[PDB]
DNA sequence: ATCAATATCCACCTGCAGATTCTACCAAAAGTGTATTTGGAAACTGCTCCATCAAAAGGCATGTTCAGCTGAACCAGCTGAACATGCCTTTTTGGAGCAGTTTCCAAATACACTTTTGGTAGAATCTGCAGGTGGATATTGAT
DNA sequence: ATCAATATCCACCTGCAGATTCTACCAAAAGTGTATTTGGAAACTGCTCCATCAAAAGGCATGTTCAGCTGGTTCAGCTGAACATGCCTTTTGATGGAGCAGTTTCCAAATACACTTTTGGTAGAATCTGCAGGTGGATATTGAT
């Protein structure tokens, strides 16, 4: 279910491992269950630490 | 000539590789390293190709996780530059004594 | 000329991995440390894999051998059978 | 010719039950199969240890339930437990 | 008057433990954090202990229940049987 | 009046408690905490005394180990004072997410 | 008349203790720790051997499985010396029929 | 620099923890039988090694740029220790459950027969996906 | 500090390879139906250890006060990265072929299971003793004006 939700989010009709990894890591309970599990071809979450991103001095107010 | 500031391209690369899942290490040198190491334990061993792919998957996931912990240690130390001591700390805390 | 082949895990590949790890800036000395870390990790896995291999009286390392080696190190891998 | 069993057909039926208009890669199906195998072994092993701890030679649904409560967190465990209970009662009913 | 009883894990006891941990200097805010950490840790252990307890149809929590709860959390304890 | 500098007595206390093994938490408040928490799951439960001693042993060993990792993080951060963020980092790295 | 019977490895540890250091005792708590240790490593080894056997579709657990399990679980020289001793023991057993 | 507190050394005297004898009684081995299992021989096809050749994407040295690391200085507030004392921890009877026994009974295995459905070979469609337009969002270097 | 210029990302078809779905056949896996059995629920007993809070001794927790000392902060210099580009190199891939090695499979003895008997080792009670702990004192360690 969650993987199909991620697929629709990506406008995809076929479930891929990416969606399974996204699903797992985006679910607190599954993340706990599979915290020490490696999903082949899963990649990682788009998680960037707030302090490494460029400043509010970004040059485009508008 | 047009010139981007330091960090912009790094961030773009982060976003690119974090959006994708393809393997970032070259297949052949990895096979050669594996074969050399295994050779040091037992001679004339063979490997299934998918076994090598599995080893690569494990290795890369392990390395990104270590670099993540390293990054948190650096940030904790008010830095943005990772250092050996950060890796050593992260590995020590996981108990990867070695 | 080759250099013990550990050098094929090149700096830019490590850079890419660190970027996936979210790293923005990297000391030059990190790379060799990472290589050393990888060798230790790898050695243990492969060592166990070969042990499983040896138990089966086989001369070909299978994916399952890797999977079991990884499991016993608490590094379960999904996607390759079993 | 040899014979390799998998859970593929059941996953595919379930996928059609939850999302009729959606496919799945073979690699993903393999991941689901790996998952299933892992949880199967985890549960059976824990049930085995409990039975051993209680000097019990039988594995019942009680041990399964208990193992689940130990392994799964909060609502996931509660819903799974409720489903298992409902299933056993349905099995026991329709003899 | 009592204060939910978590306060009985007093500051000086935590100080002593930190000293055994080799800590020389301690922020004042550490203590409550430690208490919270302990509660989480404890909850999980006791939760599992009671689950084992419930399985045995017993109303008395045994040491073995604790041991099993600890083992499944990867925190094996030696010295209390089993 | 005679006066010792800050740290000398702390170090003496470290040496003392690291030389010994006796439990540092009071038995009764620990029993009361345990009983309260367990009560919140199931009513009128009892506990064996050695079960409580076991729980105390586990708890204290866990806490010293966390404080050790915390101390390493502090030293890594060029500090000698432990902070919540150090504990949070150590627990995050072990995966004690909570 | 009622009575039960609790087994332990205590006497064997004490015999070994007397073999290596004749003038030394051991507390009951420490002996309990040693018994816990023995039970833990026993369970670890049998479980691992069992898994290998299942992986290889083998219904028999042999000295090879013990050895392999040891090689997986124990490190370097500790493993080598334990392995040598085990081999020595099986060889002594097999001849002493 | 030493002397005031700290911890180490030494002495000695008990008791209780632990080392040691005396049972019996549980299981650990000796001896038939049998039933499974491993290893060995011979076919045998899948696959992994190997090399060799033609792109192809990326590695890699070189140098220009400037922002991150790190050191000097310093302030200030926060944390550490003595001292006083309060107070809460430790020390000093029954009965709620915890283990042992019988027993007898629901439920789980074992065996034979029959069905079903999931592996597996082979045919066919639909969408992921490379690529060709079109405009917008994300960055700098003048605004 | 962000607006007029750059220029990566998106939007959206669009064919099309090739994943993926569907279709058919086998036999191995599940299920029905009968006999036996044995594990465990439930009564029911003996005990053992654990809830109960009362009050005193004493020693550890709380809190005050003060000092000091270190963690927060700013400034500034340097150096160790970041990053463009040229251009070399060392992957990729296809593709093709030799040989090896996983796999099957067929068969006889090896190995271990399983049932029955005689030991004899070990658990446990009961006894004895000797070393760890208390408790005090003398003495080498170690730290502030």
């Amino acid at each position: 279910e969650l993987a199909g939700n991620a697929a629709r989010d990506n406008k995809k009709t076929r479930i891929i491992p990416r969606h399974l990894q996204l699903a797992i890591r985006n679910d607190e309970e599954l993340n706990k269950l599979l915290g020490r599990v490696t999903i082949a071809q899963g990649g990682v979450l788009p998680n960037i630490q707030a302090v490494l991103l460029p400043k509010k001095t970004e040059s485009h107010h508008k | 000539p047009h010139r981007y500031r330091p960090g912009t391209v790094a961030l773009r690369e982060i976003r690119r590789y974090q959006k994708s899942t393809e393997l970032l290490i070259r297949k052949l040198p990895f096979q050669r390293l594996v074969r050399e190491i295994a050779q040091d334990f037992k001679t004339d061993l063979r490997f299934q190709s998918s076994a090598v792919m599995a080893l690569q998957e494990a290795c890369e996931a392990y390395l990104v996780g270590l670099f993540e912990d390293t990054n948190l240690c650096a940030i904790h130390a008010k830095r943005v530059t990772i250092m050996p001591k950060d890796i050593q700390l992260a590995r020590r805390i996981r108990g990867e004594r070695a | 000329v080759l250099r013990d082949n550990i050098q094929g895990i090149t700096k830019p590949a490590i850079r890419r991995l660190a970027r996936r790890g979210g790293v923005k800036r990297i000391s030059g000395l990190i790379y060799e440390e990472t290589r050393g870390v990888l060798k230790v990790f790898l050695e243990n896995v492969i060592r166990d894999a070969v042990t499983y291999t040896e138990h089966a009286k086989r001369k070909t390392v299978t994916a399952m051998d890797v999977v079991y080696a990884l499991k016993r190190q608490g590094r379960t891998l999904y996607g390759f059978g079993g | 010719r040899s014979r390799k069993e998998s859970y593929s057909i059941y996953v595919y039926k379930v996928l059609k039950q939850v999302h009729p208009d959606t496919g799945i890669s073979s690699k993903a199906m393999g991941i689901m199969n790996s998952f299933v195998n892992d949880i199967f072994e985890r549960i059976a092993g824990e049930a085995s240890r409990l039975a051993h701890y209680n000097k019990r030679s039988t594995i019942t649904s009680r041990e399964i339930q208990t193992a689940v409560r130990l392994l799964l967190p909060g609502e996931l465990a509660k819903h799974a437990v409720s489903e298992g209970t409902k299933a056993v009662t349905k099995y026991t009913s329709a003899k």
